[PDB]
């Protein structure tokens, strides 16, 4: 279908600035009265940042803070909106969306039919670092009711994301890869577990496959029961 | 692509007995707020020499005008009303952009829109030291055009104002207004 | 101030049954509705208050009563389970989430002592796995020599499973290597609706 095309994601130092762009097809930009910018912090709602008019370049904002630190511009020739944020802070770590308002008569409300895929901006002080991958082996050592649980703890990596799969993909069932969590260090951490028939170990091997492209860090890690 | 949008409307129709606030939806901050004055404020612009242009507007008549406008806005939002210069935009909505005896003038309007009218009519925060009518600095637009050895003079009546109203929440107890705008197709019905 | 209050925050149904979300506005104003799945942008559902966006099934429906604007989804199909948002001009509601309703199922619990080689580096992580439970609300307390810890645990939850409609949770107690050695017994106590009394899984250092 029809897309609003959005500029790429970044990982920015606190205090630094950032431009997110949004462009589209002439036929579409012509039918467009306003381009709105909407953000979504993680585990949060949609927050309205502001708008720019395509015809006059007029603007408006959802908050004084925004009006101070955010600039909305357009190039009618390139059918393009730009959003510029300055003096970034952790409170700005969010996914930013551009979104479209067709020309409308007052009193219809605000409706946004087209939306960009959304740009993730991460504001953090930490440098790029590869995860260390520790194995959670068959626990007590077994068991909880004729079934064992095992997995990998992917610890201390930045920035997101990492992918984790099992047996190079053949094991998809019973897998649970959890949401990453953000430690106080500034680094992320992630668990992936899998529950398997406890009498299948010794008969089958369980290798977690971890990939972290920002570090070019790829690691296959075998999980086996305790030596004792 | 002609941009029909402005800050001040000149030499247009006047409302009959009081100011009129018009909008396709007043609650919609994205829709234009048009002000139709009832008694017009005169604005005289001129160019004495090279690199010297400005406009003059009586300060008192203007400020008294702004007040009467802030009361009409208060019929929709009963609080302190603020005017302020726009946070961004192209020339047409960032300045008073007009034709003066041929030339293209553009003057900034920062002193036309810088005030706060509190809940009681009493308005502006400081008692004013300046007694003189208001001076808007202008510039001309090229275009490399050969020099004009005349005194340029033009006389227009200010008829109305075009406004967008701030949105969001952290803004305080006030509704703030700026001379922004979108295009003005579909504006003349009454 | 509040202009929009969206409710409920979570609504549990089976496919087939009909869902209605509501959005109560402080001021009359045409209400807009969106669908939203993670990693996807919002999908426009309804605008004006009753108008249906292009290419949007007949089962979505925008109503109004007084200042209460509602969205109704009449014959729930599997794809409709997602978060929904209302928007009145520049303001968005806090969003309702549609979840699949199943029977209560208690978690199975597993505890994992830290890695041999993780311990070498100087840090220890104890993980606790709450598996395949419903409803979603579940509580994990750490205890060490029976002293209820705090500020050490990080917590994370899967989304609702494709097929059994359950949830799983992972809690990670992190301690400096030297802290770890001091105490003997490590346990995580789990409370859930499906457990009549709270469950504990323990282990101690050295023992396998
Ligand atoms: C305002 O007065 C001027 C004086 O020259 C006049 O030209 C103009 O027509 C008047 N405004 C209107 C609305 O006619
Ligand atoms: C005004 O000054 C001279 C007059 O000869 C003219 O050539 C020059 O371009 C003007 N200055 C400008 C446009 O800044
Ligand atoms: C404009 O200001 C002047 C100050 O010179 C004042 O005399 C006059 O009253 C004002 N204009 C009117 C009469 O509205």
């Amino acid at each position: 279908q029809v897309q609003l095309v959005q500029s790429g994601s970044g990982v920015k130092k606190p205090g630094a600035s950032v431009r997110v762009s949004c462009w589209t097809s002439e036929d579409i930009f012509e039918r467009t009265e306003l381009i709105h910018w909407v953000r979504q912090a993680p585990g949060q709602g949609l927050e309205w940042i502001g708008w720019v008019k395509t015809v006059t370049g007029a603007v408006n904002f959802g908050s004084p803070d925004f009006r101070q630190r955010v600039s909305l511009t357009r190039d009618r020739d390139l059918f393009t909106a730009h959003m510029d944020i300055r003096g970034l802070t952790q409170g700005d770590t969010a996914t930013y969306f551009c979104a479209r308002q067709k020309f409308y008569t007052g009193g219809q409300g605000w409706y946004f039919d087209l939306w960009g895929r959304g740009t993730l901006i991460v504001v953090s002080s930490a440098s790029t670092k590869g995860p260390s991958v520790f194995p959670l082996a068959p626990s007590s050592k077994s068991t909880s009711g004729g079934t064992a649980a095992l997995g990998c703890l992917v610890k201390d990596y930045f920035p997101e994301p990492v992918t984790v799969s099992w047996n190079s993909g053949a094991l998809t069932s019973g897998v649970h890869t959890f949401p990453a969590v953000l430690q106080s260090s500034g680094l992320y951490s992630l668990s992936s577990v899998v529950t398997v028939p406890s009498s299948s170990l010794g008969t089958q091997t369980y290798i977690c496959n971890v990939n972290h492209k920002p570090s070019n860090t790829k690691v296959d890690k075998k999980v086996e029961p305790k030596s004792c | 692509k002609p941009v029909v949008s402005t800050q001040l409307l000149l030499n247009g129709s006047l409302a009959e007995k009081e100011i009129r606030i018009k909008s396709e939806d007043i609650s919609d901050n994205a829709k234009n707020i048009i002000v139709q004055l009832t008694k017009p404020v005169l604005i005289n612009c001129a160019r004495p020499s090279n690199n010297t242009q400005y406009c003059v507007v009586n300060r008192t008549q203007w400020n008294d005008t702004l007040g009467q406008v802030a009361i009409q806005l208060r019929k929709h939002w009963n609080t302190c009303i603020i005017f302020n210069e726009p946070s961004g935009g192209d020339l047409e909505i960032t300045t008073h952009s007009f034709n003066c005896g041929g030339e293209f003038f553009y003057c900034n309007t920062s002193d036309l829109f810088n005030s706060t009218w509190n809940i009681e009519g009493t308005a502006s925060i400081d008692g004013t030291e300046s007694n003189d009518d208001i001076t808007l600095p202008c510039r001309i637009k090229g275009s490399g055009a050969p020099p004009i050895q005349g005194v340029i003079r033009c006389q227009s009546n200010i008829t109305g104002i075009l406004l967008t109203r701030d949105g969001g929440s952290g803004s305080g107890t006030c509704e703030t207004f700026r001379p922004g705008g979108g295009d003005m197709r579909d504006n003349w019905r009454s | 101030e509040i202009v929009l209050t969206q409710s409920p925050g979570t609504l549990s149904l089976s496919p087939g049954e009909t869902a209605s979300l509501s959005c109560t506005a402080a001021s009359y104003g045409h209400m807009t509705w969106y669908q939203k799945k993670p990693g996807q942008p919002p999908k426009l559902l309804i605008f004006a208050t009753s108008k249906r966006a292009s290419g949007i099934p007949d089962r979505f429906s925008g109503s109004q009563f007084g200042k209460q604007y509602t969205l109704t989804i009449t014959r729930m199909e599997p794809e409709d389970f997602a978060r929904y948002y209302c928007q009145q001009l520049e303001f968005f509601g806090q969003g309702t989430r549609l979840e699949i309703r199943r029977t209560v199922a208690a978690p199975s619990v597993f505890i994992f002592p830290p890695s041999d080689e993780q311990l070498k580096s100087g840090t220890a992580s104890v993980v606790c796995l709450l598996n395949n439970f419903y409803p979603r609300e579940a509580k994990v307390q750490w205890k060490v020599d029976n002293a209820l810890q705090s500020g050490n645990s990080q917590e994370s939850v899967t989304e609702q499973d494709s097929k059994d409609s359950t949830y799983s949770l992972s809690s990670t107690l992190t301690l400096s290597k030297a802290d770890y050695e001091k105490h003997k017994v490590y346990a995580c106590e789990v409370t859930h609706q499906g457990l009549s009394s709270p469950v504990t899984k323990s282990f101690n250092r050295g023992e396998c």
